[PDB]
RNA sequence: ACCAGC
DNA sequence: TTAGCTGGTCATTTTTTTTTTTTTTTT
């Protein structure tokens, strides 16, 4: 087992040059350094450690470091260099599962950290937390150039090689080794009956938990689909921007003549301030002086203003009754513009040269094992029920990738699971009601018949209501779904509690398992805990934030892991079936939002093979962990991500 | 840039106040933000107020971000526009009123541009001839895209645009709004838009502002006058020998 | 500017250069240091005479400005006082290059540098001839630019002969090759270099394979001879056509423009300034169909079948006519993809002609387009004129004399106008850079009925 | 405080 | 006594022509 550290010139998007690299070994204890001219020797050392059957320890190695080596070894000296995924291990993917909760334990330490490093899994932040940090390269280089007198141009100091870079690379691999010893000094994930610094890739993976293996496979696959990208159409979103940027410049002209300006106190100094519809103070004032009473006081002196009170508002003047609808449309158009094209993290500021969007996906960002999406967020674009939704999802298509050998577009397949957490509930409470609840879910659709039984208008409203009732609501927040009062908010709770009297028994079981005493304060809550964590489906200590969200962190943390294994198995069957992953093959993953997957493939027969084998992968997931239910999915085929929603 | 949330101290919230890399905090509940003449006119001396223009249409934040402020000195109304440099310091001023009493104070250079102290990287740029059309484009684009304007008029374009060559070299596409023609800029980069009105404000005040924005993102490349190809000349050869 | 900056009155400190690649020992040996005056740190280099007295400062700031502390002499080299002899020196272009050479040679070789650069190298290398007598070999280390090649070419007259070699570099200069790790290729360029060989001195040893290459085309010309001698036209060449007034320059270049758009199929961009656009197209239509058009009244109205003769030759997008001019020609090269650019008259476009010819030469060097430029001749002071059969010399170029120093080939035409027959021209090649040979190419006749210069 | 997702 | 998990938002210096006289090969 060796511990390697790299340093190159730029990010993985545009990297062309190698600068330095340090290797430490666990059998000779040698800081074997390398130079810019020793890159062949560096690759030979890594290939020797692979060929003898060992493990290479990087940090952030799956996302950046290993494909940087595969790119540099090709485009600098013309040689193929691939590391097998069962040899490379990471110490960031291990940190995101072992220390999954830094924001709730990092206070009391901020005396150590500067303040910008609060809750960071970066390698320098663990240098500050382990009390082993000797300077920083960027600060010392900036201080050096200000001491010489030449300017500091762009914050790009990895242009030229020097000797301080090697020293801070040595300190970097020191911090990586001192992190690895603590991360392997854990006992719940690594049993203390064997030393993990001399075992092979058949002992290290399969003589420990399954959560240490599934997380590395997920990080590998999600880094690969991050490197693939998402095909994007630019002209069809510039047409949308030029369409609805000539609408908010009419909804203000038509509206400031209705709602006039006023003098507001800044001898009494006044200023001529005009009506700004994006503010929620000007609309509150102009509705206060036009004859409207809120009768809803969230704030202690101000009302609440949102889309559910701008519908139930009536005034005397019949012009303002039409003006309020234009105010709501103006707020919608403003949010649409700021998301699509004018924001700091807009869509048109993260399009590469080849017409694709690369978004970072953190596989373990939530406390319940749910992935987060950032820079930009491709799990937050407007759906097909919101206005201007289909015109925003039609640009995010897979038919915008014309093929590089025949000049033809591709086909997209999208696969969604059905009734995921609601069927995990029937898994978990099947030991109470003897499994006569997990038979009605398999007998026809669940949400449609729930809508029939509860006389909700839409299936989406029934689906919102059932999880709102299930994850511990109050008396009003499920009466608000239909708009009625707390009388209906009580009778719906009684109706869906007296049907299956096992949810309260399961909740009492969770309360008797986790909490033992909870003292009551008139403004707070003081609880003596017994077990703050919950064993998940693969032994991972899932952290619990509040004792009334215990059913939540028991259901969604067990629902995310079956999707996380399903996305791995549905390519482990496709590669073994005789296909090729990537753009130069037959299929490519594009995006993984919390439930469904979006894959793009070359022909319709390959689409049919993928949409067949997704079912077999999901059934193998359902058989591997011995669920008491029967898991099932549903797939669609199309050109873009508006039919394949 | 956004980092995380801190608990606020005025409104008492927990996830309302946000911390940033610049050092300032901002709450979203209580909305509290924490931490010639040769005479440059002070903003507080001549009673500088950030007012708006009603008959043409310019919001207050555009005048706050562009440096176009109204003075109430000596009982009259002045519209002072400031010119800045790449370091972010006040260089010169221009005073415009109803009688067009131009008072150019300070060291007015031969390459002065309005709106260059905030915008250095990008792909497109819109170059206009005045100050009202430039603020109109900043109103239509919400003050977030690189738009500059000539501070010397559309008659001396061969001096201001020619002296600024390395500044316009940093961009990929330059789109002009002069007259509805310059060759000192490099080729394959100059685009000229065609408006059905006099300028941008005539399209803004008559409902043609959509045809402003359609000529910003879908402009055409100027093909310099008279370089007519031999194919579109049949009528001028038929009438010549007849 | 004021006085020689002492290190006590300016807080002098000797440090290294991290971002450039120079340690503190090299700047300590040379005398390069940094002062703290007026807040901004100012870097400064020291100049010393032959004795060793402090005579000049060079002050540079973080924004690349120049500040000479006083009277800057011409015999002051950066690195001159430390060495007073040797067998091999290395002449660089700047001051950081000399520090780079001292760093990569462990302070062994006598290495000097220039104090002016590639702009005033002649002034600092002509007056320093008495210093270069005590040396045995000189290795020139200039930039890989156009100005560096101009400096190493124009420095061939003020240096001693038989001792100075020139080295090449793949970087801009030695500093980027020091930063990119090319420390094994600069020593082979210091130890081994190439001799001068200025433009005319070909040794007999260097003909081992050139005679075999001699014992082994481009755009051809129409009408007899010419392409047999100058081997046709190439990319980047500037062809000149000089003749007397009325000798047939426009007809010859129009025939060359017709046969490069109907046979070679290349895009040809015309520019006629002597006439309008409604006449040259009619002349091309009359020239293609073997029947003279603009000199017959009945046939101009008899054919008006005009559209057939129009789209037979203008059916494609081949030709591009024209009715400050360098932007037009740059659009004709880039925005249209033309291969041939013809300029009909240059005198209507001393200092103006030279600047215009340098600008056209830079345009033809950057783009790589076939360029034909037509000018006129002088007025002879004794003898016959150029219209009765006097051979055109290379001296008679109308305007500032430098029309031949920036061209590549010159073709002249002579015919006896007031004589026995005016329809037998003589073509004379005056200068060819590639082939070299000059003289009479061939003989053509005009054939008054048709208009084609057929050979005879 | 608001909006969007799952 | 509390539907939940995330993101994203705002701001003080040498070129052609004319015309008089002294001397030199060549056709
Ligand atoms: C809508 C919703 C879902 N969830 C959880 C449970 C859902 O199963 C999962 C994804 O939601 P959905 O995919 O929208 O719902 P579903 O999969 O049960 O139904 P179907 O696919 O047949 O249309 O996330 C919430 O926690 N809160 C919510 O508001
Ligand atoms: C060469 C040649 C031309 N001509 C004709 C062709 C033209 O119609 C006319 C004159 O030739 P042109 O080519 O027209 O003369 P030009 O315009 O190039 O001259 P410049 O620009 O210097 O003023 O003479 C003959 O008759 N016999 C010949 O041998
Ligand atoms: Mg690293
Ligand atoms: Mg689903
Ligand atoms: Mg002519
Ligand atoms: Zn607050």
């Amino acid at each position: 087992m060796i511990v390697s550290a790299i340093a190159a010139n730029a990010l993985l998007e545009s990297v062309t040059k190698f600068h330095c690299g340090v290797i430490y070994d666990y059998s000779t204890a040698e800081y074997v350094s390398y130079r810019p001219s020793d890159f062949g020797a560096y690759l030979d050392a890594l290939e020797a450690e692979v060929a003898r059957g060992g493990l290479i320890v990087f940090h952030n190695g799956h996302k950046y470091d290993v494909p940087a080596l595969t790119k540099l070894a090709k485009l600098q000296l013309n040689r193929e260099f691939h590391l097998p995924r069962e040899n490379c291990i990471d110490t960031l993917v291990l940190s995101r599962l072992i220390h999954s909760n830094l924001k709730d334990t990092d206070m009391g330490l901020l005396r150590k950290l500067p303040g910008k490093r609060f809750g960071s899994h970066a390698l320098e932040a663990w240098g500050y937390r382990l009390g082993e940090m000797k300077g920083e390269y960027k600060d010392d280089f900036k201080r050096m150039l200000e001491e010489q007198g030449e300017e500091y141009v762009d914050g790009m100091e990895w242009w030229n090689f020097n000797e301080e870079m090697m020293d801070y690379n040595v300190q970097d691999v020191v911090v990586t080794k001192a992190l690895l010893e603590k991360l392997l000094s854990d006992k719940h994930y690594f049993p203390p009956e064997i030393d993990f610094t001399d075992v092979g890739y058949t002992t290290f993976w399969s003589e420990s938990l399954e959560a240490v293996d599934i997380e590395h496979r997920a990080a590998w696959l999600l880094a690969k689909q991050e490197r693939n990208g998402f095909p994007f159409d630019t002209k069809a979103i510039e047409e949308l921007y030029v369409e609805l940027a000539a609408r908010r410049s009419e909804l203000l002209r038509k509206l400031t003549e209705t709602f006039g300006s006023w003098y507001q106190p800044k001898y009494t100094p006044v200023e001529h301030v005009v009506f700004n519809p994006s503010s929620r103070d000007h609309i509150q004032k102009k509705l206060q002086e036009a004859g409207w009473v809120p009768t809803k006081y969230t704030d202690k002196g101000a009302p609440v203003v949102d889309d559910e009170v701008l519908e139930g508002v009536r005034v005397d003047d019949p012009e303002k009754q039409a003006a309020i609808d234009l105010i709501k449309e103006y707020l919608m158009i403003q949010k649409r513009i700021g998301q699509s094209a004018e924001g700091d993290k807009a869509w048109l500021r993260y399009v590469a040269e080849d017409g694709k969007i690369h978004g970072s996906v953190n596989p373990n960002g939530a406390v319940t094992g749910r992935a987060t999406h950032a820079f930009p967020n491709l799990a937050q674009i407007p759906g097909v029920r919101s206005p201007y939704g289909e015109q925003c999802r039609a640009a995010f298509g897979a038919e915008h990738h014309l093929d590089g050998i025949t000049g033809k577009p591709w086909v997209q397949a999208g696969i969604d699971a059905s009734g995921l957490e609601l069927r995990c509930l029937a898994h978990f409470m099947a030991r109470f009601d003897n499994g006569e609840y997990a038979h009605e879910i398999l007998n026809g659709d669940i949400h449609t018949k729930n809508q029939i039984a509860a006389e909700l208008p839409t299936r989406d409203n029934a689906k919102t209501f059932i999880y709102g009732f299930l994850y511990g609501a109050g008396d009003e927040k499920i009466g608000q779904i239909v708009g009625a009062g707390k009388e209906r908010g009580k009778e719906l709770k009684k109706k869906f509690l007296e049907n299956t009297p096992a949810i309260a028994a399961l909740r009492e079981s969770i309360q008797q398992t986790l909490v033992e005493s909870s003292q009551w304060v008139a403004g707070e809550q003081q609880v003596k805990w017994k077990r703050r964590w919950i064993k998940g489906l693969d032994g991972r200590k899932v952290h619990v934030r509040s004792p009334h969200a215990a059913l939540n962190t028991l259901l969604q943390s067990a629902g995310a892991l079956i999707c996380k294994l399903w996305i791995i198995k549905t390519e482990e069957m496709l590669v073994e079936k005789g296909l090729k992953h990537g753009w130069d093959g037959d299929f490519a993953y594009m995006a993984w939002v919390h439930d469904e997957i979006q894959v793009g493939c070359r022909t319709e027969e390959i689409a049919q093979v993928v949409i067949e084998t997704a079912q077999e992968a999901m059934r193998w997931v359902g058989d591997h962990w011995n669920f008491r239910c029967l898991l099932d999915t549903e797939g669609k085929m199309g050109p873009n991500w508006a039919i394949c929603h | 840039v956004f980092l995380y949330h801190i608990p606020c101290d005025n409104c008492g919230s927990s996830d309302g106040n946000s911390l940033f890399s610049d050092g300032h905090t901002f709450c979203y509940v209580c909305e509290k933000w924490t931490a010639m003449t040769y005479n440059v006119w002070n903003f507080g001396e001549s009673n500088g107020r950030y007012s708006a223009l009603t008959a043409r249409g310019i919001s207050k934040e555009t005048c706050q971000k562009a440096g176009y402020w109204i003075a109430k000195v000596d009982g009259v109304m002045y519209q002072v526009a400031d010119y800045r440099d790449q370091n972010g310091n006040i260089v010169s001023q221009k005073v415009r009123d109803k009688d067009k009493n131009f008072k150019t104070t300070g060291s007015h250079k031969s390459d002065a541009l309005f709106g260059k102290h905030l915008w250095n990287g990008g792909k497109k740029i819109v170059v206009t001839e005045g100050e009202i059309d430039m603020l109109t484009v900043m109103e239509l684009q919400d003050c977030k895209y690189p738009v500059v304007s000539l501070g010397h008029g559309a008659s001396a374009a061969k001096k201001t645009c020619a002296a600024n060559y390395e500044y316009f070299d940093q961009f990929e596409q330059i789109i002009l709004m002069f007259d509805m023609a310059a060759q000192v800029l490099p080729a394959g980069k100059v685009r000229v838009a065609v408006l059905p009105c006099k300028d941008a404000n005539e399209c803004h005040l008559n409902g043609h502002d959509r045809e402003i924005m359609e000529q910003v993102w879908n402009a055409g490349p100027w093909i310099p006058d008279g370089v007519v190809s031999a194919l579109s000349l049949r009528e001028r050869i038929r009438e010549h020998l007849s | 500017t004021y006085n020689v900056w002492n290190f006590g009155e300016s807080n002098g400190r000797y440090s290294a250069l991290t971002a450039r690649g120079i340690s503190k020992e090299t700047c300590q040996k040379a005398g390069y240091w940094i002062a703290k005056v007026d807040g901004v740190m100012y870097q400064v280099a020291d100049y010393r005479d032959q004795n060793g007295n402090i005579v000049s400062q060079k002050v540079r700031d973080k924004d690349k400005n120049f500040k000479t502390t006083g009277s800057h002499k011409s015999d002051a080299l950066f690195g001159k006082h430390l060495w007073n002899g040797g067998k091999k020196i290395v002449v660089t272009e700047g001051e950081i290059d000399m520090l780079t050479v001292m760093e990569l040679q462990d302070c062994k070789y006598p290495v000097v540098s220039l104090g002016h650069g590639a702009s005033a190298a002649k002034k600092t290398c002509a007056a320093n001839y008495e210093y270069f007598d005590q040396f045995e070999q000189i290795i020139l280390m200039f930039d890989m630019d156009e100005a560096g090649r101009k400096a190493v070419e124009e420095a061939a007259q003020v240096l001693p002969a038989g001792k100075v070699r020139v080295a090449v570099l793949p970087c801009k200069d030695a500093n980027e090759c020091h930063l990119n790790g090319h420390d094994r290729e600069i020593m082979e360029q210091v130890w081994n270099a190439g001799p001068w060989i200025p433009d005319g001195v070909v040794s007999a040893l260097s003909l081992r394979e050139r005679i075999r290459e001699h014992l082994s085309v481009g755009l051809l010309f129409s009408g007899c001879g010419i392409n047999d001698k100058t081997l046709g036209a190439r990319g980047g060449e500037v062809i000149m056509v000089t003749s007397g007034s009325g000798m047939g320059k426009s007809t010859f270049v129009r025939q060359q423009a017709l046969q490069w758009g109907t046979a070679m199929g290349k895009k040809v961009g015309l520019a006629m300034l002597q006439e309008s656009v409604e006449e040259t197209a009619e002349d091309l239509i009359g020239l293609h169909n073997r029947v003279r058009l603009r000199q017959s009244d009945s046939l101009k109205r008899e054919i008006i079948k005009f559209d057939q003769w129009f789209d037979e030759l203008f059916g494609n997008d081949t030709f591009h006519l024209y009715d400050r001019l360098l932007a037009k020609l740059a659009y004709m090269r880039s925005g249209l993809g033309c291969d041939v650019i013809i300029l009909d008259h240059i005198s209507i476009v001393r200092k103006m002609i030279d600047n215009l010819m340098t600008k056209l030469k830079g345009f033809a060097k950057s783009t790589g387009v076939v360029l034909v430029v037509i000018c006129h001749l002088k007025n002879p002071d004794k003898g016959k004129a150029h219209e009765e059969g006097r051979p055109v010399s290379i001296t008679d170029l109308r305007g500032s004399g430098a029309l031949r120093q920036l061209s590549d080939t010159i073709i002249a035409l002579e015919r006896n106008q007031q004589g026995d027959m005016p329809n037998l021209v003589l073509v004379r090649i005056l200068k060819c850079r590639f082939t070299g040979d000059t003289g009479i190419a061939g003989y053509m006749e005009y054939n008054k009925e048709t208009g084609w210069l057929e050979p005879s």
